[PDB]
RNA sequence: AUUUUUUUUUUUUU
RNA sequence: AUUUUUUUUUUUUU
């Protein structure tokens, strides 16, 4: 209900199977991508094309261990529900282990050649999610949560054109020294 | 592929100009890399 | 030489379709179909060519030709959508493109008389019938291979009907700036058209999009000999050509 | 014809043809193989050598598609606007998203074509009046405001988007015009008149209309406070295409058009085919 | 058969110049014969 | 250098596995997979090779591993039937021939103790668990992604599930002369065993006959810590590897 | 990516890339060493070889903040 | 698994 | 539509 630091831990529960750890719909200039220093620079742009780089970094115990499966869904399909739906898409299996992160790129699936920064049906860019791949298991003498740390930044490849102004931020009246 | 013809400035002063171009030097490197050891990739980055 | 300008035959997988009474065929504008190069190709996947499955002559259902019959049009990848591998793999992938060899058949006698307007029409978007801003709605722009029958009558979100507006609010007799080809049947039995993939995009989804339309009408009436049966079949053959699929993933769901 | 160029005055319109008794007959044809024969004068009758003294020049698709053409007349006017909750609905600021399928004389000549891809030149013109009594006539000042997809919209006339940090505006004088040019902004390599498609597999969704023929919109505002008078702006927006190309040449429109995007046309419409006063052999 | 002079492109955008000229391409034989076979006329078109 | 045996990835189609606890990749007879040679041919027919959309990592279902559990069973390409492109093309074609990599997931921590015989037979023919000339029915030599779980209940028409005697009535600690692959809990997460084409014939019908078999066996059984849930689970992933088909026809319906 | 720069066009946005398996690992980092990894999409996909027809010039930052402004 | 694509020249039907 | 496969040498990651 309020902004958190909480807000940046994606939560990841012991002992489950088959489940979902997050899911997100990669309108980048939108959403949780809104407040994000790639989605406040693409917002003062129009059209935006290339690849996005996600990264997962854990932050569990070091005698932890887990399989996740990171996602990506091209558009034309839903938001995948199971994770055999999800498995068809362009996905990567992270071990998780001594490297505590995954980086799984977003390549550039589109058939136009450049995707609108606000939100447009036509040039929507998919989805994202993770899984479990096999559970999470934690050492003994160790209860709870534990948690992931999102990252989002823009690979090389891309490209960002036709300069506007944010919605981020407004003002009513002028300020005053 | 023209080239354009508006290179004769008009006043003495160099903050009279305008816009001074594309700088094409793009080093991302001291924002992405900022470490001491040089870290390749495919390589652990640890040990 | 020796040889015919009349006797055809296209062969294309475990397909090959004669013709002995054929008139020419039609590159459409003088292209013939290629796949994606490297310097208009935006997608950075690897796309997918299962030429053999998927670019072979697939025969729709046969259309009876009668006296007062209108036309009928078909939409294409709609009308090859379940239609073996080709079909299958426009669903499971998110883009994809692909040319077109159509050929369609009406075989008659030497007493028969009439003469049919085969068009293939790129980016044909239909009216609405009620005028306005009214669209069109899904289903009715994805028939499949039954096609829109334009003798039908008028129903509620779908196009109009009237085969002399095209459709879409052109006359009739200036469509043959679109790639066409007759078929007389003093003259003709088959016509043949090769389509490449136009669009102004590299690769398109092929489901909520279609690219061309084949239109097979008939200009003059069909007046059979005395006695006859006052009927032909009409069959229309389309084969895939140089097909490319991309961005694989979990098989969308169109309406119905 | 076009076939040979000659040195002492160049590209023969006929050439010099005589008497035929051959085997070879140019003038039958079969136009079901739908093609065209490039049959001239000269297979039917006998002719003389004349030239072409043209180009073909002002037929070139630059200059066809290439003329100013009025795609937009709005208004707005100069008011007080203390005690009006609307703004748009008031008319002291208008906006107008980009198309250039409003007015049927330029729609007509673009939609000959499937695909077209050119830059924009738009002059935009604005011209004041006062039908109420009025002492003077104001000197006004109208901001355009180029605005794309997904900036934020203006509310009001004294909004903090008409600032345009990022958006481009232009600032001009009533009775005078603006011209700036905008290059292609389409998002595939061309322009789309036509489009058999939808935004996604929907059932609901709206057919033809897409964002690959999106252009932009521009929003208008008098900059000037209010005086005690009310003067109506009128603007007109002239959009010049230019480096165009054109690809897929369709058959002409006849019946009216009813929307913005659709193909559709009136129920109950008059027939655009004379109809003869007489037989078909009357003259 | 003069030659004008307003060659001097005055700003940096290829899209701010003027119009492009006469193509002086000018092929109507992809509408005009589509066909696979090549059609001489005086010719029979069939067989 | 400075790489790891360990840390392995393999990339096939828009798919990617990475392990970090890996032991080595098993490449089965130290061969790997190829296309069918002209030489070796005996098919007429042009082969379909839709590689992007079918070589790609599909993920069967998790399976429970207890103490009492005994062990796994898939066929191949039975088990990748209902997946994809691949599947798809398994049904509309009469013939085909893959190989396959198949990694198989079980992570746990350090206090765990359990072994895993990951294996693949090729022809592994099953027995009846009536004895005599009792042949095994279709759809129990057929079960799909599901496998057989080897500590179900005896059925009629199907196979034997005695994971000692692996089901054809040789005994379990012999079935290492098969390319085979341990996953130990202090050691090892996953296995990798990449297959060619096994067969007499140069190519198959994918859908009366299964060409490999893969076993998943726990020897050592699972000791979770005090107070662990007494459960890990099982995760198999088998892509295609260079896949042909020929002979596509109108899709063969299989029973059930 | 902007590494390789061709003569028949220019910057390549992809390169070809087919399948691995392979003991150096790309996608495999550590952030808590504060460094973010230049990974492609030719490091965990199959890639084909495109072209960035783009040179970045109106992210420039004397493009950026060099419009008028109402201050 | 050091494979993938770009494209050259030769062979089978011109 | 004079295209398809067999396989050579060069380039991108060794």
């Amino acid at each position: 209900t309020k902004d958190e630091v909480n807000s940046y831990l994606i939560p990841l529960n012991a002992n489950r199977q088959n489940e979902q750890v997050f899911g997100t719909n990669l309108f980048i200039g939108d959403g949780v991508f809104k407040t994000t220093l790639l989605g406040e620079i693409v917002q003062y742009y129009t059209h935006w094309s290339g690849s996005l780089r996600f990264s997962l970094m854990y932050t569990g115990p070091a005698l932890s261990s887990a399989k996740l499966i990171l996602a990506y869904t091209p558009p034309g399909a839903r938001g995948p529900q199971d994770r055999r739906e999800a498995m068809l898409g362009t996905h990567v299996v992270w071990d998780i282990g001594l490297q505590s992160t995954i980086v799984m790129t977003i390549p550039w699936t589109s058939g136009v050649q450049f995707r609108y920064t606000d939100p447009d049906t036509y040039t929507s860019a998919g989805f994202l999610s993770c899984w479990y791949q096999t559970s999470l298991i934690l050492p003994p003498e160790t209860t709870g949560q534990v948690y992931l740390l999102s990252f989002i930044s823009a690979c090389p490849d891309f490209k960002l054109r036709l300069m506007k102004d944010t919605q981020t931020i407004s003002q009513t009246v002028a300020l005053t020294e | 592929s023209n080239q354009t013809f508006t290179y004769i400035n008009y006043y003495k002063d160099a903050a009279s100009t305008s816009s001074a171009g594309q700088s094409l030097s793009m080093d991302p490197s001291k924002f992405t890399e900022p470490v001491k050891d040089l870290m390749l990739k495919g390589a652990p980055a640890l040990n | 030489c020796g040889y015919s300008d009349r006797v055809q035959q296209i062969t294309l997988g475990n397909s090959t379709i004669t013709t002995q009474e054929a008139a020419n065929a039609v590159v459409c504008y003088a292209e013939w179909p290629e796949y994606l190069p490297d310097v208009d190709a935006s997608d950075v996947n690897k796309t997918s060519k299962p030429d053999t499955s998927v670019c072979r002559f697939y025969t729709l259902d046969s259309k009876t030709w009668t006296t007062g019959s209108k036309g009928w049009c078909w939409k294409l990848p709609d009308a090859l959508k379940d239609m073996g591998v080709f079909g299958q793999n426009m669903f499971f992938h998110s883009l994809g493109r692909s040319g077109y060899t159509v050929h369609v058949q009406c075989n008659a006698t030497k007493f028969h008389s009439g003469c049919l307007l085969v068009v293939v029409i790129p980016e044909h978007q239909l009216a609405s019938h009620e005028g306005g801003n009214v669209s069109v709605k899904y289903t009715f722009t994805h028939p499949g291979e039954r096609g829109i029958d334009l003798s039908s009558a008028n129903e509620v979100g779908g196009p109009v009907k009237d085969v002399l507006y095209n459709m879409n609010g052109t006359l009739l007799g200036n469509l043959l700036i679109f790639p066409h080809q007759f078929i007389n049947l003093r003259t003709n039995n088959t016509a043949t058209i090769v389509i490449p993939y136009i669009n102004s995009v590299p690769i398109d989804s092929m489901t909520r999009h279609n690219n061309v339309s084949l239109m097979v009408i008939p200009i003059a009436p069909l007046t059979v000999p005395t006695g006859a049966t006052p009927s032909l079949p009409i069959t229309v053959t389309i084969a895939p050509m140089c097909t490319e699929f991309s961005g694989i993933r979990s098989k969308s769901i169109v309406p119905q | 014809e076009e076939v040979i160029v000659e040195k002492t005055k160049q590209t023969v319109a006929s050439i010099s043809s005589g008497p035929k008794h051959t085997q070879k007959v140019p003038i039958l044809t079969a136009n079901e193989t739908g093609a065209t024969m490039p049959v001239l004068p000269s297979d039917s009758i006998e002719t003389r050598t004349t030239y072409m003294h043209f180009n073909g020049s002002e037929t070139d698709v630059e200059c066809f598609l290439g003329r100013a053409a009025c795609v937009h007349v709005t208004e707005i006017q100069n008011k007080d606007a203390t005690g009006i909750d609307n703004h748009r609905e008031a008319k002291l600021f208008n906006d107008w998203k980009i198309n250039l399928s409003s007015l049927v004389q330029l729609r007509k000549k673009l939609e000959l074509f499937t695909y077209v891809r050119f830059d924009s030149e738009y002059t935009i013109l604005a011209t004041a009046s006062q039908p109420d009594s009025a002492n003077y006539s104001s000197n006004l000042v109208v901001q355009a405001m180029y605005v794309p997809p997904g900036a934020p919209n203006p509310k009001e006339w004294d909004d903090y988007t008409w600032q345009s940090a990022s958006n481009p505006s232009v600032f001009f004088k009533v009775g005078d015009t603006s011209r700036f040019s905008v290059p292609y902004v389409g998002l595939a390599s061309a322009y789309n008149c036509f489009y058999d498609g939808y935004s996604h597999d929907d059932a609901e969704t709206q057919y033809g209309i897409t964002v690959l023929n999106h252009m932009g919109s521009m929003a208008f505002r008098i900059v000037n406070e209010h005086d005690e008078h009310k003067t109506l702006v009128k603007i007109r927006v002239y959009h010049r295409a230019k480096h165009v190309e054109a690809w897929i040449p369709r058959a002409p429109r006849a019946l009216p058009y009813t929307s913005i995007g659709r193909t559709n046309y009136p129920k109950n419409t008059e027939p655009v085919i004379k109809k003869r006063k007489g037989d078909i052999k009357s003259y």
